[PDB]
């Protein structure tokens, strides 16, 4: 089993997108933002481990032959809505739904693959919190997929 | 301070130690799904970007 | 010896959730909690013991170099399987290996550092434990092994 056409050059094109000068590699800083842009949710240690596989250089490239490679293999599909939402569920105290925008945004900056502050602004920033400082964290699942 | 005693505070221990281990495990895989999922939206919605100023690319 | 690097990221992630500020310390209060959460099991005497041996002060916090220290302290003596089991045993009647799950919350509830009925039903409940029945806790050791 292998690419097809159709997914060869739907990989060529979201990795072009990330190659600067058109010479055929992406940053290996990159690697995951480009997996990501193709739909996958890969976890920063299964990046890295892609990355040492390779024998990359943190401050490196990577090129198309080996990110098509990498893609055949460590491409998954078993994401999907109900796995992000009992995620959240963990922190969900009273059970009805909604979660503490504080108490998201520290768990996320210190548990974990921590997300830097930035990051979590931006997730925070694009649902509503109400009055007691909560949110409806449906409203991630359903932007997350 | 005696075996009745000691042996349930042994078993005491292991419990209320267990307890807020497997919690604190599970709150960490948690952490890790959503972070995955914030990563991947994020990136995406950045690529949208990238694409979107392409065509506009001369 | 001492700590690994592997280890320090471990358990500076678990202290850091604690940490509500990032100022580097944890109260005193919960220094139980942040040990256990990172799956060492000390009584609350040596919890108070440790507080002492560096609370002298009154503020009630601890920093991350002591709560190192204190993890590296605690690592050295830690009580096996079968002493665990062994402390079962004296509450089991028969060595047959089992105990009333009726018997089990007596105890848990009445001597020692007694638990909270929260606890006990916490317990049974993540244990899978038949509230009637028997808990063959030498498996109830390895499972909280």
């Amino acid at each position: 089993d292998q690419l097809t056409e159709e997914q060869i050059a739907e990989f060529k094109e979201a990795f072009s997108l990330f190659d600067k000068d058109g010479d055929g590699t992406i940053t290996t800083k990159e690697l995951g933002t480009v997996m990501r842009s193709l739909g996958q949710n890969p976890t920063e240690a299964e990046l890295q481990d892609m990355i040492n596989e390779v024998d990359a250089d943190g401050n490196g490239t990577i090129d198309f032959p080996e990110f098509l490679t990498m893609m055949a293999r460590k491409m998954k599909d078993t994401d999907s809505e109900e796995e992000i939402r009992e995620a959240f569920r963990v922190f969900d105290k009273d059970g009805n739904g909604y979660i503490s925008a504080a108490e998201l945004r520290h768990v996320m900056t210190n548990l974990g693959e921590k997300l830097t502050d930035e990051e979590v602004d931006e997730m925070i920033r694009e649902a509503d919190i109400d009055g007691d400082g909560q949110v409806n964290y449906e409203e991630f699942v359903q932007m997350m997929t | 301070a005696d075996k009745l005693r000691a042996a349930c505070i042994r078993i005491q221990k292991t419990i209320r130690g267990w307890l807020l281990r497997k919690r604190y495990l599970c709150m960490q895989r948690a952490a890790i799904t959503v972070q995955r999922y914030v990563r991947g939206y994020q990136a995406r919605c950045y690529a949208k970007f990238l694409r979107r100023t392409k065509a506009a690319t001369t």
